[PDB]
């Protein structure tokens, strides 16, 4: 597909089976979700960006889908405003920048 | 370092 | 161009007559520049990022060239850990995610 950025680029994925709409964020070199109970080891992570840090816990080799292309790769879990697609998994679907 | 650059407006 | 998300993708943009380097960031509704001086009127604003809140300067319909292409548009300044092209001034000069 190809998206225009007149609104925030919001798309739908699937994890755990389950559908949420996350942010398309070029920006970010991570990808971090919204708060949730996921199963599994993780570590502690601080990210960063405007504003400061956030505490998240880092989950390993964790599946995604992005509009219905698979991912497979490491997901941030913590207190985000938004879930976060961010270039790990950008790059998975071999998104591009086009101008 | 710090690298997620998630922006919003007030 | 099309650009891949490997890396983080820099530009140079030229504002104000000065060179700086600048992220394409999808993620970010507005533009925001690390602390510089730029001409004109100014108002103060606050926006919100991953770590929280921050107060920054609102400037106006400002000429800016992100790589070859101009835009004229709102750009904020203020402590930003790097300088940010967000999707306001994006949609100036075409681009557009794809996949």
């Amino acid at each position: 597909p190809q998206i225009t950025l007149w609104k925030r680029p919001l798309v739908t994925i699937r994890i755990g089976g389950q559908l949420k709409e996350a942010l398309l964020n070029t920006g970010a070199d991570d990808t971090v979700l919204e708060e949730m109970n996921l199963p599994g080891k993780w570590k502690p992570k601080m990210i960063g960006g405007i504003g400061g840090f956030i505490k998240v816990r880092q989950y390993d080799q964790i599946p995604i889908e992005i509009c219905g292309h698979k991912a497979i790769g490491t997901v941030l879990v913590g207190p985000t405003p938004v879930n976060i697609i961010g270039r790990n998994l950008l790059t998975q679907i071999g998104c591009t920048l086009n101008f | 370092r710090p690298g997620n650059f998630l922006q919003n407006r007030p």
